[PDB]
């Protein structure tokens, strides 16, 4: 239980099944209903396989947005919101150390189905002197926030500077360049972990949440205009998905049956979950919500901010 | 093309009283 | 049997993409399903061949031999139509492929993943962010040499090699893309070949060594050019024995069944029988063999 | 149909004279449930409800 | 010592209709259909936007017309209905004995419950694809709380207004996501809070739209036009008739728009309504004999949000017949 | 007779359509009859499914049948229909009788010398005539040549009853249909205790037809028959069973002696047919008077037996 | 559908040609319509050496066809498809019995040219038919002809290790399901024996490169005489050796699969005819 | 004008039409 | 509640359904004695439950 | 879990301030009951729920 | 039930099973003896909550 030289920014994703409300104005679209037509497909000698085929053409009349959808209420947090980490010995099984006797020993000391999904969390190495004030609001897990929709559309070179050039300071924190250097520059340790150009030897089936904050193509997909980047959000892009109901979060192979949308890929920010540094600040948070200490002498506690106000109950001390 | 979004009602046939070709 | 799937696009096709698809009509495309309407997300070889990972073409061989096969007939705005391939039906397939391998022999062709580079068959849709890749169609005598080059770069990564990388065809020489590490299933196939060789190295006869000795010393064929007049001492030290007939026949029976196992191990990807290949139309009336 | 199945499902329940029985009726909006208690029946028998 | 058979029962299939459900307020069913016949899926609009004539000599206040091309969404729906050939064999045979006449009537009912399966498949397929269009063109409410308000836009999309619009998206994603959760946590702000959020949705959506016409989908009680429709799940439907309490009409819309499909959409299910399946197979049996001898009410609750009387409707009941995801 | 004429009017292929290119006015009624035939062979009515029954005689094929003559003593008439039969290769020139094996009789051929055992020994209580029925069993599984003398002939479809000299009719190649002129569909009955679904063992491309594989192997307890079901190809399923046979390569490592070529060979697999991959396998229960065992029920089978491809 | 293919006979036959065709009506015949390259007889001519590998590669390339009627001016035959079935007959002068064997091989006839031919004297060509035979008989005659080639070459070079009569004792006759057939063995088939020979003498270095590719587990199972080798070889000759190694191994392995493998269901020994479908 | 463009665009000629 | 049966009864639905069982037991068991904790909102609370 | 305590001290201050009390002291600890029956606890007149 | 002295007090404030592994009864699987007993008695895999 001795501190290493580095710290972490543990990042996971949290699914939530949300009962939604869809609204659309009258005469939003015009529709041509084609007559249904039948066609045999497989003339089996036992039982012929039919097909009843249909065509319909729907044109969007309203030049503005004539339909919107709100996430009305939460039903059930389908994921764990847990502690189960990713295992890079499963992600990159091709690389190992020099001696085999130390390789199997390392695989022995680490890891080589009665709850929901287990919310496989990524780990980003950071220096220890990152201030906690960055870590208390909607931020990005690396240093520089992605105000790339703010830039000019269809221009990769100026957009590359506001994401990887640290000669200019950040969009939010104008007095520092990055909260961490080991994840924010172009070829950093955090950049060789979850980007496209160095995950060539990765197993494609598993899912990592940090791909939405390190894959360079989808950072630069938001380079385009806001009338395109809110069009592409509700266009079922599914550039950063995860599975609906399994044990471990897998990236779905273009699954169209599950309905989902990711604002953590849209505006490229992560929300701080409920953490602490001891049980003492945890019990101090539930006792006094308004007068809690967010900072103790060496310790700290980051109160959670989220789209869903997840209610906590510890015994009978209940906060909202 | 310029016929990318327009309907068309009829044509103008150039003096061809029994032909469907030409300009 | 109207076998006619309509692969509807999510978004509108642009004009340069329309010309790129309409240039390639009649080419082999793999489907994920056989049901009456599919989607572009799930079409083609792009779900297993991505720009993200290593090109592992052996799992693509296995996906191709598993999944159903199709050829493209219609590309319009917002939609493209595919026609499935079933056994018992003869289809017209045009040789519209950028590695130009002419099917002048009119033999059995082979559907192959695009080992020859993604960029010539990476046919692009920016309607939806999807990269359909067309699998390459080539005859069997070039299929066996591209498969042996795939299986040989993995064993000759440790120890000129341009002859190993590039294909040897009678008309032209095209360079193919070779990954350094093959992947999980290519290494699994080479490991199966390694265990086959380590088991059947002792299930070889002993009169064939006397044959190669007497034929290199006595009557040099064209086929004995590979040794360059050189014999190891392993040939003599398995020629120190006397030759028999019964155990050699039993060893040969298990040898024929093991080389049948080797044949169906190397037979990857679907094989289509051609019939009356027309060179002038560049199409071939073929059924799935 | 359903209406043509109505004399078939109602075997003899429609063809009955109807008497008023006693119960307390709660109206829970569109449903009108009937609350009743049988403990006055179970306490004639000195047996636990 | 017998075994009794107390009865065998079956469920009726509820004939949904797209022009009966309230989702057809959002889509007009027109009688042109040239665009499906047209190759190109686009249509070119010559719209005309007004502008204010400037009073100063900053720039000339030119005219403005936009030539916008709108590409249509051509969708293909296709089910299957496996039907066994040993029913086809007694379909083709003529029956003469009451055992084979009973088998023939049973196989005709099997076919009449396959064509009706096809009609009830494409009718739910049509409404499913309509719903999947309206989830493909609906950016969420936490964007249109700001972007549909001209106080941020229409001064020029610079670096700065986008840099503040992103940070204002970040606020409405926090203080205003899951709005029906906060209404429960709030006390006597039950009713007017959800009325506020619904009327903000109506103000964020209902704006400039081309290709207008007559007041379609009037109700029955007041006779006003229905502005929009609220597709929801059943839990929020059961809640939002209590946070609102009262509805404008008695769940009745009175649309005379459903007049050109009472002849065109009814004779497609009437031809498979088992009066016509038996009739056509009797006609085919007569040919085999010939061979060897040679407006309305619409069930939809109407709520009132200020001036616009939108409708609420839950299709969960329709998706629950299929036992599929909503 | 009039019933026979009115029935043979129904089973009658339609006349082909005519085009009179020579005359002009007849082309009008030709294309009018063409659009009349198309519009009531396309639109949603009963006239659409009416045209699906004429079958247009590549779509439908009559299957072949395997007519064999066995003894009634090696057969149990109380079995269900789609039972995968295994014909044995007979060495005599003019024999006439062939050793067929239901998987229950195959099970008591397997275990005798070493519930499926309960049902098998309840339908086939005598092991004397059936171990006598083969010429040799222990040496033929010792030389590992028992696989080439076992050939599958597909499921039974119609068994004519007999006191002696029983005759079985089995679909060897093609779509499995019953033989009676009143039509029925034969469900292939395969017992679950020798069955497995390989996708339940693997734990994604939607196929056309999922096949049914039989893999006789030479286990150290004795013969073991397994009815494999997979989504894949023949050259694929041999690789899948190469991954599955993980203790088998350990056993092959176990035998140090290479000159004994018995223990280097581990069984052979055979593709029996192709069923509907969408309309998947059902679990059913074939009953006897003593017990009832779970039996995997497959419908709509298209059989084509493959050779014994050696692992 | 139509499937009746007519071969354009330019020359009218004589009566003995009709007799020699009606003897072997039920057998199969390959294809390329023209009449010169209509069968496998163009390999068995005096134009090319009777080689095996090109004959098998042509036979796997070329489609097959069964013939039902023979006239004097038209050769009527139906070609083979994987769709439907045909009735074929074993009418080969090397006779083999199909007593309930569900598998059939179409191998090139190594029972001699005269044993499988129809000699057309008036016509331009000398046609042959390929051997249709059950697959265990096929692999057995493959073994007993291949080892006869190897064991005959070894006694042409030095008969001090093998004997012609002793290998002819065991390799003179096959025996399968009681029917005891004879192998008329008398160059022919030298390409295949040389291919197999150089391949099995090239496999040790291939297996050692394979075990050095990826340890002592799979290195134990080779024998101590096939394990000891000197590992000193340049990259060029060894690269060429492994390339031609897997080349001729693919040729050999696809050769030991016997082409388009026919399958039969019910063989009538009375009529010598069985239902046959492509497999 | 050879077509059926009446109910798609509407009734009025000042707002809409062809 | 049909939303929790929208998907199939998979392996992972049978975990949070147990969690919802235990949550409903900890909060909404004994719906009547906690109706007496308020005096004003009795009738609407009991009408809701 | 039931209403335990490691000392009478932690249960004599929990009855006073039922919200901001210490759930864990230096060595001692107190565990509130979370049972489905909310038991009325009376210590003197400091009634907690 | 005898437990060691280093059991955390955060466990005994939440509605759990009195032993260590929360016995996933339906949360494991349906009708097998290697997954249920594996997730209930084999502690090589960590338990459901922690």
């Amino acid at each position: 239980k001795i501190h290493p030289g580095v710290a972490m920014t543990v990042v996971r994703t949290d699914e939530i099944l949300s009962e939604n409300i869809l609204f659309s104005s009258r005469a939003s679209t015009s529709m041509f209903i084609g007559t249904p037509n039948v066609s045999r497909r497989e003339a089996r000698v036992d039982a012929v396989t039919f097909e009843v085929h249909h065509e319909m053409a729907s044109i969007d009349t309203g030049l503005s947005y004539s339909s919107t959808m709100t996430p009305a209420r939460v039903a059930a947090i389908t994921t764990d919101m847990g502690i189960h980490t990713q295992d890079f010995f499963s992600v990159f099984p091709a690389e190992a150390f020099g001696n085999q006797q130390v390789n199997d020993y390392i695989k022995a000391k680490v890891g080589a189905l009665c709850h929901g999904q287990q919310a496989t969390c990524e780990i980003i190495v950071t220096p220890v002197t990152a201030d906690v004030a960055y870590f208390q609001k909607s931020n990005s897990p690396r240093g520089r926030a992605a105000c790339v929709v703010s830039c000019e559309n269809y221009n990769q070179e100026v957009a590359e500077g506001l994401i990887y050039d640290h000669s200019r300071p950040d969009a939010a924190y104008e007095y520092r360049s990055t909260v961490n250097p080991w994840a924010s520059q172009l070829g950093s340790l955090g950049d060789i972990m979850y980007n496209s150009s160095y995950r060539q030897t990765a197993v494609p089936g598993l899912y990592s949440p940090c791909r939405a904050f390190f894959n360079k193509e989808e950072l630069l997909r938001n380079n385009r205009g806001l009338y395109n980047m809110v069009n592409e959000y509700s266009q079922r892009l599914g550039g950063h998905p995860a599975t609906s109901n399994t044990e471990v979060q897998f990236v779905v192979i273009a699954g169209t049956d599950v309905f989902l949308e990711q604002p953590c890929s849209f505006l490229q920010e992560a929300f701080p979950a409920l953490s602490a540094s001891s049980r003492a600040l945890i019990d101090e948070f539930m006792s006094v919500k308004q007068t809690h200490a967010p900072i103790h002498y060496g310790h700290y506690i980051i109160e959670e901010v989220a789209p869903v106000r997840r209610i906590l109950k510890f015994g009978n001390k209940v906060v909202f | 093309s310029a016929a990318e979004g327009l309907f068309h009602s009829f044509d103008l046939l150039v003096g061809k009283d029994a032909r469907e070709a030409g300009i | 049997m109207d076998l006619k799937v309509v692969v509807s696009l999510s978004s509108r096709l642009y004009t340069d993409e329309i010309a790129k698809m309409q240039q390639r009509i009649g080419c082999i495309l793999p489907l994920a399903s056989t049901h009456g309407t599919q989607n572009v997300q799930g079409l083609g070889l792009g779900q297993v061949y991505s720009l993200e990972t290593v090109p592992d073409y052996v799992s693509m061989y296995n996906y191709l031999s598993d999944c159903t096969l199709a050829v493209l007939d219609e590309v319009s705005v917002d939609s493209l139509i595919l026609t499935k391939i079933v056994p018992g039906q003869t289809y017209a397939i045009k040789n519209k492929y950028q590695p130009f391998f002419q099917w002048h022999g009119t033999g059995s062709l082979s559907v192959m993943p695009p080992v020859f580079g993604r960029e010539h068959a990476t046919v692009k849709l920016e309607s939806n962010d999807v990269d359909i890749v067309f699998p390459m169609v080539l005859p069997t005598p070039i299929a066996e040499e591209v498969l042996q080059k795939i299986l040989l770069f993995n064993v000759y990564s440790r120890v000129v090699h341009m002859h190993l990388g590039s294909v040897s065809y009678l008309g032209h020489h095209y360079e193919l893309a070779l990954p350094e590490v093959p992947g999980p299933l290519g290494l699994a196939l080479l490991d199966n070949l390694s265990l086959y060789f380590c088991i059947m190295v002792t299930l070889l006869p002993r009169a064939s060594m006397r044959l190669v000795r007497g034929l290199i010393r006595h009557e040099h064929h064209d086929l004995l050019n590979l040794f360059q007049e050189m014999v190891p001492d392993e040939i003599a030290r398995i020629d120190l024995d006397d030759l028999s007939v019964a155990d050699d026949l039993s060893r040969m029976r298990v040898m024929m069944t093991y080389l049948q196992s080797l044949a169906s191990l190397f037979n990857l990807g679907p094989r289509l029988a051609t019939a009356a290949y027309s060179q002038e139309t560049l199409t071939a009336t073929c059924w799935l063999r | 149909s359903t209406k043509s199945d109505l004399p078939a499902v109602a075997a003899g329940v429609e063809d009955q004279p109807r008497v008023p029985i006693s119960a307390a009726v709660i109206k829970l909006g569109n449903h009108a449930v009937a609350v009743e208690s049988l403990q006055k029946m179970y306490n004639d028998t000195q047996s636990p409800y | 010592k017998f075994e009794v058979l107390l009865g065998v029962y079956t469920n009726a299939i509820q004939y949904v209709r797209f022009l009966e459900t309230a989702l057809a307020v959002s889509c007009v069913n027109t009688e042109f259909k040239d665009l499906s016949r047209m190759t190109d899926g686009k249509i070119q609009f010559r719209i005309s936007v007004p502008t204010i004539a400037h009073g100063d000599g900053r720039r000339p206040s030119k005219q403005r017309t936009f030539i916008v091309v709108k590409n249509c969404h051509k969708h293909h729906i296709s089910t299957e209905m496996e039907l066994s050939m040993l029913d086809l064999e007694i379909l083709h045979s003529i029956p003469e004995t009451p055992v084979e006449y009973a088998e023939y009537v049973g196989a005709v009912k099997t076919v009449a419950s396959a064509l009706q399966f096809g009609v009830d498949a494409l009718e739910r397929g049509l409404i499913n694809t309509v719903l999947s269009v309206k989830l493909r063109h609906a950016p969420p409410m936490f964007i249109l709380q700001t972007l549909a308000d001209p106080t941020f836009t229409e001064r020029g999309f610079s670096k700065t207004v986008k840099s503040d619009l992103i940070a204002m998206f970040k606020r409405h994603l926090l203080e205003h996501s899951f709005f029906l959760d906060r209404a429960e946590n709030m006390g006597s702000g039950f009713s007017q809070y959800v009325r506020s959020r619904l009327s903000e949705m109506v103000a964020a959506v209902s704006g400039e739209s081309v290709l207008k016409g007559v007041s379609t989908y009037t109700t029955a009680k007041g006779g006003e036009p229905v502005g929009g429709v609220f597709i929801v799940t059943d839990n929020v439907l059961r809640q939002l008739l209590t946070f609102l309490g009262e509805e404008a009409d008695n769940q009745i819309m009175g649309p005379s728009s459903y007049a050109s499909f009472v002849v065109r959409g009814e004779n497609l299910v009437t031809a498979v309504s088992y009066g016509r399946v038996m009739r056509t197979f009797e006609h085919f049996m007569a040919r085999i004999v010939d061979s060897p001898e040679k407006r309305v009410p619409i069930s939809a609750a109407v709520i009132k949000l200020g001036n616009h009387a939108v409708a609420v409707e839950s299709l969960q009941k329709m998706y629950n017949d299929t036992q599929s995801p909503y | 007779r009039r019933r026979l004429q009115r029935r043979i009017a129904g089973l009658l292929p339609p006349p082909a359509r005519r085009l009179n290119i020579s005359r002009g006015s007849e082309f009008t009624r030709d294309v009018r009859g063409l659009v009349e035939e198309h519009a009531q062979a396309s639109s949603l009515s009963a006239a659409a499914v009416w045209r699906a029954g004429l079958l247009a005689p590549s779509g439908w094929r009559p299957p072949v049948f395997g007519d064999f003559l066995i003894h009634a003593s090696s057969f149990n008439n109380a079995e269900a229909t789609g039972t995968p039969l295994f014909q044995f290769k007979q060495s005599d020139p003019f024999s006439g009788v062939d050793a067929v094996f239901t998987p229950l009789s195959l099970f008591i051929l397997m275990n005798h010398g070493r519930g499926l055992t309960r049902m098998a020994n309840l339908l086939y209580d005598s092991p004397a005539t059936l171990a006598d029925l083969v010429p040799d069993f222990g040496r033929l599984v010792a030389d590992r040549r028992f696989h080439n003398f076992i050939t599958p002939v597909g499921p039974l479809v119609e068994n004519i009853k007999s006191t002696y000299l029983n005759k079985i009719t089995t679909v060897v190649h093609g779509p499995v249909v019953s033989k009676a002129i009143p039509r029925s569909t034969v469900k292939v009955t395969v017992p679950q205790e020798a069955f497995v679904d390989l996708d339940a063992w693997l734990s994604q491309p939607c196929p056309a037809d999922a096949r049914l594989y039989v893999a006789l192997t030479y286990e150290e307890a004795g013969p073991r028959f397994t009815f494999f079901q997979s989504s894949r190809g023949h050259c694929q399923i041999m690789n899948i069973l190469r991954i599955y046979y993980s203790p088998s390569i350990m056993h092959r490592y176990a035998v140090v002696q290479p000159l004994h070529i018995e223990e280097l060979t581990f069984g052979a697999v055979a593709c029996l047919g192709t069923f509907s991959a969408t309309d998947g396998w059902r679990r059913s229960a074939f009953n006897y008077r003593g017990s009832s065992l779970p039996v995997v029920e497959i419908d709509s089978f298209y059989s084509n037996v493959s050779d014994w491809e050696v692992i």
